[PDB]
């Protein structure tokens, strides 16, 4: 995509992900499985929602045309009332047009900035106690089990706790 | 000749105001009002021209 998270390397998604929009899944010895992320997905919910309101009521006033009859001596009259209803409807289907296709490019690469986003929120994270695959996956120098997995998710890993068994753990 | 008929009627209308007058008096060529429309109700509306019928 534009942020190159999406047919980027991450190049395919989980249909074993309901849970939400985007997310991870695990291997931990202790266990494995799709569990997606709570504050991203719901943001990005938020804000498209957001976005879709804002679209359909920024025509709520626009221009209705109704009626109207004219004689034939009006002819003059009579194309003048059809350019302008004509022109106005042309102009406000532009418009509607238009502000989809934008308002759906800008969502997509929307959704990909939240990927990558996420992603280089979790590699600053983790960095240096863990190899990037880079397929979108995270190796591990040492264990996190799952209490810590959900650290990782909940956004505190505890980096000093697990640097040194992966300081010496790594190299080799 | 326009159905059968070479003579031809001019129809002219006005709305007259509540608590108006309307005064007519013609020597000939007089078609008369035996009617008039009283307004009832008023509102948005419209006027549609269609082929189709009330279902």
């Amino acid at each position: 995509g534009l942020f190159g998270a999406i047919a980027g390397f991450i190049e395919g998604g989980w249909q074993g992900m309901v849970d939400g929009w985007y997310g991870y899944h695990h291997s931990n010895d202790q266990g494995s499985g799709y569990a997606a992320d709570k504050e991203s997905t719901q943001k990005a919910f938020d804000g498209i929602t957001n976005k879709v309101n804002s679209v359909i009521e920024k025509m709520n006033t626009q221009f209705e045309a109704v009626g109207k009859e004219f004689s034939n001596l009006e002819r003059r009259l009579e194309n003048l009332n059809k350019k302008m209803e004509d022109g106005f409807l042309d102009v406000w289907t532009y418009n509607a047009e238009l502000l989809v296709l934008m308002e759906n490019e800008r969502t997509l690469d929307f959704h990909d900035s939240n990927v990558k986003n996420l992603y280089d929120k979790v590699r600053m994270q983790l960095r240096d106690n863990v190899k990037e695959l880079g397929n979108g996956c995270f190796e591990f120098y040492h264990k996190c089990d799952d209490e810590c997995m959900n650290s990782v998710k909940n956004g505190t890993y505890d980096y000093p706790k697990y640097e040194e068994e992966s300081k010496l753990n790594r190299n080799e | 000749k326009v159905n059968g008929q070479g003579g031809r009627m001019e129809f002219s209308w006005t709305l007259l105001d509540m608590w108006d007058t309307i005064n007519f008096e013609s020597t000939g060529n007089l078609i008369a009002p035996e009617y008039g429309f009283k307004i009832s109700k008023r509102g948005s509306s419209g006027i549609m021209k269609t082929e189709g019928t009330l279902e």
